[PDB]
RNA sequence: AAAUAUUGGCGAGAGACCGAUAGCGAACAAGUACAGUGAUGGAAAGAUGAAAAGAACUUUGAAAAGAGAGUGAAAAAGUACGUGAAAUUGUUGAAAGGGAAGGGCAUUUGAUCAGACAGGCCAGCAUCAGUUUUGGUGGCA
RNA sequence: GACGUAAGUCAAGGAUGCUGGCAUAAUGGUUAUAUGCCGCCCGUCUUGAAACACGGACCAAGGAGUCUAACGUCUAUGCGAGUGUUUGGGUGUAAAACCCAUACGCGUAAUGAAAGUGAACGUAGGUUGGGGCCUCGCAAGAGGUGCACAAUCGACCGAU
RNA sequence: ACUAAUCGAACCAUCUAGUAGCUGGUUCCUGCCGAAGUUUCCCUCAGGAUAGCAGAAGCUCGUAUCAGUUUUAUGAGGUA
RNA sequence: AAGCGUGUUACCUAUACUCUACCGUCAGGGUUGAUAUGAUGCCCUGACGAGUAGGCAGGCGUGGAGGUCAGUGACGAAGCCUAGACCGUAAGGUCGGGUCGAACGGCCUCUAGUGCAGAUCUUGGUGGUAGUAGCAAAUAUUCAAAUGAGAACUUUGAAG
């Protein structure tokens, strides 16, 4: 709000804070961008390398839901269970009764492996899964069911 | 005149107070100073100091890095002490049962904790049970894994974040940034 | 309210004084203050007539009777330092000035013991001026200072 | 009678007025700092006038204290004036500006009861 | 069709908006008065009192008007109308003034003014404490 | 601390005692004047302003860092691997308050121009410090553990 | 030259609060701290960006690492 | 010599040095089983105090808003004037007296079209100059009467 500000402490002080001498002027260096290249180099070159110029492949109607592949990591793959009945499938962790995790549903395209899951057998169903991930699942006695 | 080595009426730079105007905060500062005044405890000193924090200042704490620190031998037994928040970690399975100390709990860590077989305190209760913060094992949070501490000290070869709105390319992966377009930093 | 309130008022106990450590001790006055020495009176009703010095009462002040008889001058008492100490002195012993004291000088027309005491005194004070010569005429007279009386290089 | 006291330290009992208010009316008289890149009232100069600073601050001990030692509070009506039983030494009355005369009698038959300095026992008696 | 738009028109309800140099240019006979050949430009201007009860009557004056009288809570509200600031001015009173005035520190003089007897005001002396200054004198190397 | 055998006293961690006058314009304040000495006109630009530099005859009223979109640092608050009720819907004492589903934004993954691939050898590593804590010690200190952080060498992910 | 007191491009309204690295102004008090007119780059030279100087917020610790200083030892220099 | 050179002392006086007091700032501390109930308090100790541009901090004032003082007021609110008083270093606050006639404050918070001496600032009002410069081109007016409160200037007559 106003009554906090420097201006309302300026009051009384003839250059309000913007010098005698540098006369607070419109525009000394020009607008927006300007002189990126000429006068505002160093600031430009300094914090935004990279700023100028042309990089790879254009991309014409670019649709980013083709793209879509959100990441899950194997030690958040537990989550996907629901709060409770997790600790069922924790102890018993034995074949023929596990937990089948459909990770399309939970919104994720894709299983990574960050690594370190439990030692219970689990079904992952997964639209992609990386080598490692896959094979953590695996070395848990689970299987990575490819889905689509 | 005095030949003045050092700037004259320089303040010490250091909180001598939460700037939070939290009441709850305020009483807890109140028993601490009492505390670090009447006994020689350096833990007592060190948690007061520790109250008076900005936010950034107390990154949250996880329950597995609660739990990291019970893998230290002769700590299992000791009260964590949390001066901020303990936040839950789901990629921890196993958690082990010890009595933690902290100002704040989340729902999720106040609940695995508690599930553990342990104790959730707040401050009051350490300094009742431990006032010279006997057997006590402080815990702080990481304080530069911040995405605004990536942005510091930005400059060429420094290999810092630049600060940036739109990222992919077409932003800032040019001239400046390869040798094929220019210099690289 | 026209004016809120002190929320806490200043307390209306009133301290102690802390004990200090002021003796009171008996003052020594300038040597040349003698009994019986002559001095001049430099202020009051009786500004530079000249008295004899007779006892130093209790209260620090001299207590002087030049003459009355003499000069006009009662039985009373004077400041110390409002006098001047004179190198002539007059023999006081034969005058009994011991009842004269702060309380015959007390506040609370002449009170009959105060003429009578005056006249006991001075009978054995103006008889023994008489022995030696000039000093009924020179105690009778009052002092003042001339074009060119300097008190730095006078004597007295 | 007020609590003791010392003796009443005031270190300028004249009024900090303001540059040049005798100069020209539009400058009021109310205290104003010199801004000016050239002003000898800023600079300081000898024969000029003194500017407010913090050295002319009264003693703690004797700060807001009337002349008779009291300090002023302002009251309006006798409920105000309560407040001030327990601290009649300390604290002395001064009737608000705009209390009606009639409810100024009350005050003071009030005051003088509970034995409270008035400090202008005197506003709107048509004596 | 509907959901959408709406600084124009009509009818409503509101506001942490403005309060007569503000808020629309315009609170009022305001797009008026007025200026310009014309296109156009474009103000200023609200408040007596509860009620006109807006001062009958006398007197001076050619009259305006004045002095009374009177109405009114008030004329320190008289349509030159609530209050009525400052610049600027008249009278009265005070003060000072040999080529400016004004100001800062201090005091004299004049004028004016607050408070307090259950210690307030101004002082004198003695013995001390702290800081100094000026002498007299003693014993040693 | 000193003296005193002690009792106690003292000039030893800051003035007490005695006496007088007045009790009001006496002291004091304010104000006018006089006297001693001093005092150039403010604001601005400027290396430099009393300037023979500029604005200012006077007075009143008005009169100049605001609001918005997006954002950086810091701080406070709520929750916390999540978070954001208010686009909408429900409800209402009706522009308020209260309640809510699915989405969506940002975060939880990076990297490459891309196609793509995609983060534990180990107690999530080793070394040097490191507050605090633990053990032994009257303590000094010694040993153990050492969060944050700092330096460095490694391991893993992507590109080459 | 003249084209309504207007002419080396009339007047009126609007775009338009046109832009200005340039001139002027920029309204309360007290407290603490306290500059620069130098570096590099710029169609730059009455301007900016950049580093420096300054303030503020602090943070990790608690007498360290230090130092507009000297000594001692060991270099270097090509001015008087 | 009251000049020049040189020597000796004494003396004068800065916002400088010493001591003390007061104010503020900074720094280090003390203080809870009654802190003799205000721990953003009270208190102990030491040092420090220049300042343009500029930064920050604590406060004073104005318009409006939520809360509260069952606040003030036609027995006089607001405003205005006041070489009358009091508080504050100050921004300012309070009181008395006069004028006036209908609303307006204290405190805790919210908000902003929030504080003027300047801008050849805007609008309005007012001065000194100053009873001043001036009211001097176009030949020229005069006498009497009448009217009228009043005639250089109107009317009539006469004359020029
Ligand atoms: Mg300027
Ligand atoms: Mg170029
Ligand atoms: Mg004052
Ligand atoms: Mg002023
Ligand atoms: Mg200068
Ligand atoms: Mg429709
Ligand atoms: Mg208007
Ligand atoms: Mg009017
Ligand atoms: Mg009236
Ligand atoms: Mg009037
Ligand atoms: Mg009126
Ligand atoms: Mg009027
Ligand atoms: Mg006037
Ligand atoms: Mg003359
Ligand atoms: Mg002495
Ligand atoms: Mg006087
Ligand atoms: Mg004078
Ligand atoms: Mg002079
Ligand atoms: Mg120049
Ligand atoms: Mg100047
Ligand atoms: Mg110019
Ligand atoms: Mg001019
Ligand atoms: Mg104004
Ligand atoms: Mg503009
Ligand atoms: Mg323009
Ligand atoms: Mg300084
Ligand atoms: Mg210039
Ligand atoms: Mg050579
Ligand atoms: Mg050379
Ligand atoms: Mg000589
Ligand atoms: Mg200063
Ligand atoms: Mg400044
Ligand atoms: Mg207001
Ligand atoms: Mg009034
Ligand atoms: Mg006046
Ligand atoms: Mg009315
Ligand atoms: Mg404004
Ligand atoms: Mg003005
Ligand atoms: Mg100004
Ligand atoms: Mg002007
Ligand atoms: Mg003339
Ligand atoms: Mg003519």
């Amino acid at each position: 709000p106003s009554r906090f500000t420097k201006t309302r402490k300026h009051r009384g002080h003839v250059s309000a804070g913007k010098g005698r001498i540098g006369k607070h002027r419109k525009h000394p260096g020009g607008r927006g961008m300007a002189g990126g290249q000429h006068h505002h180099r160093i600031n430009m070159d300094k914090y935004h390398p990279g700023y100028f110029g042309k990089v790879g492949m254009r991309y014409f109607h670019k649709q980013q839901a083709h793209f879509w592949k959100p990441v899950l990591n194997l030690d958040k793959l537990w989550t996907l269970i629901p709060e409770d009945k997790r600790d069922q499938y924790l102890k018993s962790a034995s074949k023929e009764t596990a937990p089948v995790i459909d990770t399309l549903a939970a919104g994720y395209g894709k299983i990574l492996g960050k690594g370190r899951i439990p030692n219970v057998p689990v079904i992952v169903k997964a639209r992609f899964v990386s080598k490692l991930a896959e094979e953590k699942i695996r070395a848990a006695g689970g299987v990575v069911e490819l889905i689509a | 005149g005095i030949d003045h080595t050092s700037k004259q009426h320089k303040r010490s730079g250091h909180r001598t107070a939460p700037k939070s105007d939290n009441v709850y905060l305020k009483l807890l500062v109140k028993l601490y100073t009492f505390l670090a005044r009447r006994t020689d405890a350096p833990f007592n000193k060190v948690v007061l100091k520790a109250l008076f924090l900005s936010k950034i200042n107390r990154p949250p704490v996880s329950v597995s890095r609660i739990a990291r620190a019970l893998k230290q031998e002769g700590a299992a037994n000791k009260t964590v002490v949390v001066v901020g928040t303990v936040t839950d970690d789901a990629r921890i399975f196993e958690f082990p049962k010890t009595t933690v100390a902290a100002l704040r709990f989340t729902a999720g860590a106040r609940a695995k904790i508690v599930k553990a077989g342990g104790e959730c305190i707040t401050l009051d209760q350490l300094a009742v049970r431990a006032p010279k913060g006997q057997n006590t094992l402080i815990l702080r949070g990481p304080r530069n894994s911040r995405e605004a501490v990536r942005h510091f000290g930005m400059g060429p070869h420094k290999g810092k974040a630049p600060r940036i709105l739109s990222t992919g390319r077409k932003f800032e992966r040019a001239r400046g940034r390869r040798r094929s377009k220019g210099f690289k930093v | 309210s026209a004016q809120k309130a002190p929320k806490w008022y200043p307390s209306e106990d009133v301290a102690a004084l802390k004990k200090t450590r002021k003796a009171a001790r008996p003052q020594k006055l300038r040597a040349s203050l003698v009994p019986g020495t002559v001095l001049i009176l430099l202020a009051g009703r009786f500004r530079g007539k000249r008295v004899v010095y007779l006892k130093h009462l209790e209260d620090n002040t001299l207590l002087i009777s030049g003459p009355f008889k003499v000069n006009g001058v009662p039985l009373r008492r004077v400041n110390a330092r409002y006098v001047i100490a004179t190198s002539t002195k007059v023999s006081v012993e034969g005058v009994n000035v011991e009842k004269f004291n702060v309380e015959y000088f007390a506040k609370e027309e002449i009170k009959a013991e105060r003429v009578e005491d005056q006249k006991v005194v001075d009978k054995a004070l103006i008889a023994e001026i008489k022995k030696t010569p000039l000093l009924k005429q020179y105690l009778s007279a009052s002092f003042s200072l001339k074009n060119g009386d300097k008190p730095h290089m006078l004597k007295f | 009678a007020s609590l003791p006291h010392p003796k009443i330290v005031k270190k300028h009992t004249k009024k900090f007025k303001r540059h040049h208010s005798d100069r020209y009316h539009r400058v009021a008289e109310n205290w104003r700092k010199q801004k000016g890149i050239d002003s000898v009232v800023r600079r300081r100069f000898r024969g000029n006038i003194s500017q407010p600073k913090i050295g002319y601050g009264s003693n703690k001990k004797t700060k807001f204290l009337s002349p008779s030692g009291h300090k002023t509070f302002l009251v309006a009506n006798v409920k105000d004036l309560e407040t001030l039983t327990m601290h009649t030494k300390t604290y002395a009355a001064e009737i608000a500006h705009n209390i009606s005369a009639k409810n100024r009698v009350v005050i003071l038959a009030r005051a003088k009861a509970l034995g409270i300095k008035v400090t202008n026992p005197k506003g709107r008696l048509a004596l």
